[PDB]
């Protein structure tokens, strides 16, 4: 199961 | 912008006989960007509808590849990989060796 | 044994040719489990194992759906790297990810994993803490400052902590015929003259999963490090993998050399000679 997104950069 | 050349290996997937269906493979590995261009050669002509694995990388961020395709040798048909990437000047063409 | 999950994300711009390509691959060990491809007709997280195809509905919608956003947030962390390092719009770029977990034969997080490359150079990394972070350069520490203010490490340990080894542990046992069965490597020796006082010397490995694998010769029991030719591990395209080392030997010193084959799947160590 992937990870959900994070902040951008 | 840093760049890595692409390794390349041809081979097939099980050991090859005369007449026996087989898998004739081009592995390249180890280059950076993402970016080639690799054609399966059957006497020195491209081989069509060949597929290739979904797009990975090692742990040192460089990418790698494997081109396949169905092929059944025979004594007369030599085969290769010839592979074109922006680190190269010209396409590098490896030839299938059955003992590599 | 021990197991790892794996994702893998590239993100490449190609300005003039449409929105930066996303791809993104899944892996449980040395097995690709998803994909997804931004530049598929209909983009969507699909399968390429059997044991991942029991998962419903929910799953394969919810996993296109955060593949699609995380491309379009890795579309966004392009355009804002190019700010970071003062460059053109003019050129192709590439951001890597690569995350997950590994676990030991209990099932039990050994460690996590989340770190980030540009142009294929190392951008942040979550350190092993899963607290702090490393940042390459000084654009990468503008990172490090925003995701240390948004608190971005604790929402991923708890994805590492958390969700990815239950998940992991889910795919193990459903997959376990093949993911947790080590098929170990067919064996052979060749020998080929290159001239009157030289030959060359192979040692074969074939059929083998997982990847991990030694093969070293030894002359007279010291190894020949630098003398051996090793090609790199090679995947076959039926799950496994292939690879050979090969030493050039004086004629007639041939039984003088031996290769060594370490794998999980063995339960011992192999001695191969060559054998005419």
């Amino acid at each position: 199961l992937s990870s959900p997104v994070t902040k951008s950069f | 912008m840093i760049q890595r050349t692409p390794k390349i290996q041809v081979y097939s997937r099980h050991p090859a006989e005369n007449g026996k269906s087989n898998f004739l493979n081009c592995y390249v590995s180890g280059f950076h960007p993402s970016d080639i261009e690799v054609d399966l050669l059957k006497n020195g002509e491209r081989i069509e509808k060949v597929e290739h694995s979904d797009l990975s990388f090692s742990k040192d961020w460089s990418f790698y590849l494997l081109y396949y395709t169905e092929f059944t040798p025979t004594e007369k048909d030599e085969y290769a990989c010839r592979v074109n990437h922006v680190t190269l000047s010209q396409p590098k063409i490896v030839k299938w060796d059955r003992d590599m | 044994g021990s197991h790892s999950m794996r994702y893998f994300y590239t993100a490449m711009s190609r300005p003039g040719r449409g929105e930066p390509r996303f791809i993104a691959v899944g892996y449980v060990d040395d097995t690709q489990f998803v994909r997804f491809d931004s530049d598929a007709a209909s983009p969507r997280m699909a399968p390429r194992a059997p044991w991942i195809e029991q998962e419903g509905p929910e799953y394969w919608d919810g996993e296109t759906r955060n593949m699609k956003a995380s491309a379009q947030t890795y579309r966004e962390n392009l355009r804002i790297a190019l700010r970071y390092y003062n460059q053109s719009e003019a050129g192709s770029h590439i951001i890597q990810v690569m995350y997950g977990c590994d676990v030991g034969p209990d099932g039990r997080l050994l460690r996590g994993h989340n770190q980030y490359a540009y142009d294929g150079k190392d951008y942040i990394a979550l350190n092993e803490d899963l607290s702090s972070w490393t940042a390459a350069d000084t654009a990468a520490q503008i990172t490090q400052r925003k995701w240390e203010a948004a608190r971005v490490a604790e929402q991923l340990r708890a994805y590492l902590e958390g969700l990815c080894v239950e998940w992991l542990r889910r795919y193990l046992e459903n997959g376990k015929e093949t993911l947790q069965r080590a098929d170990p490597p067919k064996t052979h020796v060749t020998h080929h003259p290159i001239s009157d006082h030289e030959a060359t010397l192979r040692c074969w490995a074939l059929g083998f999963y997982p990847a991990e694998i030694t093969l070293t010769w030894q002359r007279d029991g010291e190894d020949q490090t630098q003398d051996t030719e090793l090609v790199e591990t090679r995947p076959a395209g039926d799950r496994t993998f292939q690879k050979w080392a090969a030493v050039v030997v004086p004629s007639g010193e041939e039984q003088r050399y031996t290769c060594h084959v370490q794998h999980e799947g063995l339960p011992k160590p192999l001695t191969l000679r060559w054998e005419p």
